[PDB]
RNA sequence: UUAGCUAGUAGGUGGGGUAACGGCUCACCUAGGCGACGAUCCCUAGCUGGUCUGAGAGGAUGACCAGCCACACUGGAACU
RNA sequence: GGCGUAAAGCGCACGCAGGCGGUUUGUUAAGUCAGAUGUGAAAUCCCCGGGCUCAACCUGGGAACUGCAUCUGAUACUGGCAAGCUUGAGUCUCGUAGAGGGGGGUAGAAUUCCAGGUGUAGCGGUGAAAUGCGUAGAGAUCUGGAGGAAUACCGGUGGCGAAGGCGGCCCCCUGGACGAAGACUGACGCUCAGGUGCGAAAGCGUGGGGAGCAAACAGGAUUAGAUACCCUGGUAGUCCACGCCGUAAACGAUGUCGACUUGGAGGUUGUGCCCUUGAGGCGUGGCUUCCGGAGCUAACGCGUUAAGUCGACCGCCUGGGGA
């Protein structure tokens, strides 16, 4: 009605007319973000790369922080809030994922 | 109901000897006086007395050792459900030949070592064990 | 268990 | 089941004295005049299952009863089952 | 997870028939007969004295021995 | 051998056939029992032997073959017949309690809708918001009217009904249960395969009815997605008549009936007697819960309402999955 259905399996392979191959995906809504700490999740986008170390504190949480330049980044427009807004959904979800426990 | 009175003979008897209950009344029939009279005779009761013409009562003095039930156990063989009948020769004995086993026939009512005399067979009643 | 209940149909061997 | 007036009547009926009630003949009576009382009753009150259950059970009692003196004596049998209107 | 089956079918008369009784057969007459104590239908199987197992009661089975029935490529028929 | 929870008691009731049956006497000798005759081929097995140098094997007699038929006996029990008897099961009267069922009226709150009045910026909703609603005056309050369904308190392991179940009040029709005093019939009884009827709710057919609640569905949040949760709405349905469907964790997870076996705390419902010397004292039946001895059970627990000891009959189970 509103939705979609994952039918085709896991992954099936072929190649190309001209050189390499395909891998087909699953329909997956899954997010697993227990790897490693948040300061990879800082690293995990391109242009909040050259943007580090402008802000006031050596550590910071960007969100309750006074004197975050990257979220002056986003007031200023060359960052659109669509992503910021999201970024910290990233960092409160950790906040709702890490609760019982996980390890490999 | 009461289609077996001697099964209900023997349920009223079971329950006074292991309650330790002095005496026992329940109501007379023709076919009740001749089973007590023979355990009077070997040993396991100790009197029994008519009550009643138009409502037939029969009572029962039981019988203890220190306080120690005298009939042990006793099991109804035959039923009305299924009769129960044995020859000359295959009467049963109870407790390899301790028990008795009450055998009704045409001569009356007597045990098991009473009919090897008597050389009949017929009904068996109860296993007085 | 009655015996009177085998008389209409007896116990099934498997 | 019915009045004072109607039941010790029919005792008088079918009975030999005032004390004759508690044989079968009146038995069959109190239960044949009792179903004939409820034929206009279950016909309005269908949905009445509950009634219906004490019907039931007053023929399977008249039923009973019809053969006990059917197997013992005929000639009072014959007797009471047309005086009442019996056997259909 | 087979409930209705059956018209020579059930019975009677007479004729016929076989070594013997008999719907065994024929004409007629009657409408019964069978059956929830398994009729009928389907599937399987020679049976028994026995053997084997088991304390016994039971259970499984029917080779060799013996008794009986049935069969002799398939089906049908009669003679002697 | 089991069926409260390991597999298993039909959801319940009526009832034919079948099975079974109180007590006293007579008769029959059917069943059973005693004895006898005939028979149960031989072989096999068993007992004592013999023989092949032994054993296996062969073989003499006996036992056994628990079988069937007939005759002569005995009559306690069972069956049949006959006459009964009353404690079983029934009948009458006087009563009492109850949400037992069916039918027909009626009441007042509350909900929603509508009419009118006063009155103003939010109402509504949630963890927080939003959809939605409201300046055409919502919401709130008051007056009046309509419709629908259910009956607060009473009300409680309280009552009734075979069970599912059954609750405002009142009338009409009607069912059973129980108690007291006697009278009366005389086993008229128990049980149940098929058969028969009842049977929560959902759903189905026809025609009505329509508040509130509420599958599907509409909308907003939630979320990775929300299909669900949460919220605002809302059809079928829930209501009635007329049928059909006959399934539930239809459970006390205990089929019905009867007989006995130490007992308490109570509840409900009667009845009998008693300085009525208080709605009390003493008994005594019907219904019902919590404890608990002996006993039973695998434990849990049951334990005078048994799952204790017994009888009468019926249903059902045979490793799990397939199913
Ligand atoms: N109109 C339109 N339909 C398209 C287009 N691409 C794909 N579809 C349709 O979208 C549907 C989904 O395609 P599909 O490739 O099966 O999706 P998927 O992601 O592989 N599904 P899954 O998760 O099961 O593997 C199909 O019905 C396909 O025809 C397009 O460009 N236009
Ligand atoms: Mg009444
Ligand atoms: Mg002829
Ligand atoms: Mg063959
Ligand atoms: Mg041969
Ligand atoms: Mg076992
Ligand atoms: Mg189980
Ligand atoms: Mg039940
Ligand atoms: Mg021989
Ligand atoms: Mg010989
Ligand atoms: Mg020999
Ligand atoms: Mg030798
Ligand atoms: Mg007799
Ligand atoms: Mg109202
Ligand atoms: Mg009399
Ligand atoms: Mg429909
Ligand atoms: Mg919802
Ligand atoms: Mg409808
Ligand atoms: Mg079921
Ligand atoms: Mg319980
Ligand atoms: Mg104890
Ligand atoms: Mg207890
Ligand atoms: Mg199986
Ligand atoms: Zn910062």
């Amino acid at each position: 009605s509103g939705l979609g259905q994952h039918t085709t399996t896991a992954a099936r392979l072929y190649h190309f007319p001209h050189g390499g191959d395909v891998i087909d995906s699953p329909g997956v809504r899954e997010f697993g973000l227990w790897h490693l700490e948040p300061e990879q999740i800082t690293q995990g986008f391109v242009e909040f790369h050259d943007y580090l170390g402008l802000c006031k504190y050596r550590d910071c949480k960007h969100d309750t922080d006074p004197g975050c330049a990257i979220r002056e980044a986003v007031e200023e427009g060359k960052i659109a809030e669509t992503r910021f807004e999201n970024y910290h959904r990233i960092l409160e979800s950790m906040a709702q994922v890490k609760t019982r426990k996980n390890f490999s | 109901s009461m289609q077996d009175p001697i099964a209900d003979m023997l349920t009223r008897i079971r329950n006074g000897q292991a309650a330790n209950k002095a005496a026992v009344t329940m109501p007379s029939s023709k076919l009740k006086v001749a089973i007590a009279n023979v355990l009077k005779e070997e040993g396991f009761i100790e009197d029994f007395k008519v009550e009643g013409d138009t409502k037939p009562e029969l009572e029962l003095t039981l019988k203890y050792f220190q306080g120690k039930a005298v009939v042990e156990s006793i099991q109804r063989v035959s039923r009305p459900g299924l009769r129960i009948y044995k020859r000359k020769d295959e009467l049963p004995k109870v407790m390899a030949g301790l028990g008795i086993a009450v055998v009704s026939t045409s001569k009356g009512v007597m045990t098991d070592r009473a009919a090897r005399q008597a050389g009949l067979g017929g009904e068996i009643i109860c296993y007085v064990a | 268990a009655t015996v009177n209940q085998l008389v209409r149909k007896p116990r099934a061997r498997k | 089941s019915l009045s004072t007036e109607a039941t010790a009547k029919i005792v008088s009926e079918f009975g030999r004295d005032a004390n004759d009630t508690g044989s079968t003949e009146v038995q069959v009576a109190l239960l044949t005049a009792q179903i004939n009382h409820l034929q206009g009753h279950f016909a309005e009150h269908k949905k009445d299952h509950h009634s219906r259950r004490g019907l039931l059970r007053m023929v399977s009692q008249r039923r009973k009863l019809l053969d006990y003196l059917k197997r013992k004596d005929v000639a009072r049998y014959t007797q009471l089952i047309e005086r009442l209107g019996l056997r259909r």
